[PDB]
RNA sequence: CGUUGCCCUCGGCCGAUCGAAAGGGAGUCGGGUUCAGAUCCCCGAAUCCGGAGUGGCGGAGAUGGGCGCCGCGAGGCGUCC
RNA sequence: GGGGGCGAGCCCCGAGGGGCUCUCGCUUCUGGCGCCAAGCGCCCGGCCGCGCGCCGGCCGGGCGCGACCCGCUCCGGGGACA
């Protein structure tokens, strides 16, 4: 991303509403690599990314 | 036999990440046009804020039974639609070089209709009953009238409506009305009525003037009160007794 | 009972009716003014637009401005009731739409050219 | 069969609009022709895009297999998928 | 607020069960799939057969659960100070 030191991820997701899949930009947390899940939520496995 | 072997079930998990949520009504989450969230978070403002006596005892409005006597009563004492003032015209300048024409012959009773009518005839003691409408825009047409009426001795009552009421007469609404006189026949079933009214209205008037009303919380909040006070109960309530 | 399946709330697809207008605003309609003949000025009889129509089956004419190949072609046919193959404008600098018009083979042009005077 | 009126049914967007003769952007080339124009005129070969209703025509979909009869046999009919 | 119950803590219990408290609203081995309802329940229009037709078949629809109920600020965080 240009002007940033940072890599981002394009991370895509499920909606669950609407059969539709949408996608978010993260930053990369390091270690974090493609083919790779991204858990998120309260009940997240508390693991890297 | 009448059961085909491949009818399944296929029932669909509803959870967090499983199969994609059914179309719930989400009546509650709409994001509404900004007339209709003001129209209700006025409705909440006057329930929230401490409201003041003189427009609170707009909210002691009478109750079904009454109402309908009430309007049973007022339907004998509508006034004259068009037409019906052709008519009584007419039929007058027919009368006048036909057989003989009298001229005055004698009018009936009939309601009496907005506020200014109304006020003078209070003022005056004309007035046996008057009912005022409890949902009149600006308030202030009508929050001096009870205190007015209460100083008069005139019995009134406050209904629900001021279209209901001003479809007795024949106008959108109507802020007020009031009966100077009654037929004798329907003088009774007044006199019943106006003894009921002033009971729970005019012989309380001093209760009335003290009894502020808002000042509610929103169930929300209040529910998480009690829950802190059930807390601060179990806190010292099962220990010693 | 109607359920809000949306969070939205757009706003409802009223009625709306066609005008129906209690009278004609302008009286009676604007009379064409780009004619059969508005439309086609003159016929050039230059060197060039002799040896046009003597060698390629054309009829080189001045036109209005504003004319498409399609009136031109109309034109062309209602006036000197001929049949075209094609019209090829263009302008001149000068401001006169120069139309070079195509006849079909069935129609000779110099035949036509002196129906019309030039040669 | 169209065309429209009404009723129901479904529909996220994302900002109206403007902004490039060098960015993106379907499809045209050879020969001839003029005092001055040519991928533009003429000759000849093409090509894209849109339409094509009543569908203009072929071809594809698609013309199997079974069983029952009758026929020397090629086959014909009846009936089942 | 109740339902639901696999279960855990507590209380009751007649060991069948019930109540309160938690718990979930149920998905973590893989670079898959995942919507526009199956299932059940109750109604009607037409046609056909039994003929008593909300009996049985053929064709076509509607509503309810499925996908608890009620509520007054969309949800959060501030807040009588900014
Ligand atoms: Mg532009």
């Amino acid at each position: 991303d240009p002007g940033r030191g940072a890599p981002l991820a394009k991370v895509v997701f499920r909606d669950p509403y609407r059969f539709k899949k949408r996608t978010e930009l993260f930053i990369a947390a390091e270690g974090i690599h493609t083919g790779q899940f991204v858990y998120c939520g309260k009940k997240a496995q508390l693991n890297i990314g | 036999k009448v059961v085909n072997p491949l009818f399944e079930k296929r029932p669909k998990n509803f959870g967090i990440g499983q199969d994609i949520q059914p179309k719930r009504d989400l009546t509650r989450f709409v994001k509404w046009p900004r007339y209709i969230r003001l129209q209700r978070q006025r409705a909440i403002l006057y329930k929230r804020l401490k409201v003041p006596p003189a427009i609170n005892q707009f909210t002691q409005v009478l109750d079904r039974q009454t109402a309908t006597q009430l309007l049973k009563l007022a339907h004998k004492y509508r006034p004259e639609t068009k037409q019906e003032k052709k008519q009584r015209l007419l039929a007058r300048a027919e009368k006048k070089a036909a057989g003989k024409g009298d001229v005055p012959t004698k009018r009936p009773p009939v309601l009496r209709a907005g506020v200014n009518t109304v006020t003078t005839l209070v003022e005056n003691k004309k007035a046996q009953l008057v009912v005022i409408a409890h949902d009149v825009d600006p308030i202030e047409l009508v929050v001096f009238l009870p205190a007015l009426c209460r100083k008069m001795g005139v019995p009134y009552c406050i209904l629900k409506g001021k279209a209901r009421l001003g479809r007795l007469v024949h106008r959108k609404t109507c802020t007020t009305v009031a009966f100077t006189q009654v037929n004798s026949e329907d003088k009774g079933a007044l006199a019943k009525l106006v003894e009921a009214i002033r009971t729970n209205y005019n012989d309380r008037y001093d209760e009335i003037r003290r009894h502020w009303g808002g000042n509610v919380l929103g169930p929300k909040s209040v529910a998480r009160i009690a829950k802190l006070e059930k807390a601060k109960a179990k806190e010292l309530a099962t220990k010693l007794g | 009972k109607k359920i809000r399946t949306s969070p939205t709330f757009r706003r409802p697809k009223t009625l709306r009716l066609r005008r129906q207008p209690k009278y004609p605003r302008k009286s009676a309609p604007r009379r064409n003014k780009l004619d059969h003949y508005a439309i086609i000025k003159f016929p050039l009889t230059t060197e060039s637009a002799m040896k046009k129509i003597e060698d390629n089956n054309t009829l080189v004419f001045i036109v209005d401005v504003k004319a498409n190949k399609h009136q031109i072609k109309q034109a062309v046919k209602k006036l000197y009731d001929i049949d075209v193959a094609k019209v090829n404008t263009l302008i001149r600098p000068d401001g006169e739409k120069k139309a070079y018009v195509r006849l079909a083979p069935d129609y000779d042009a110099l035949d036509v050219a002196n129906k019309i005077g030039i040669i």
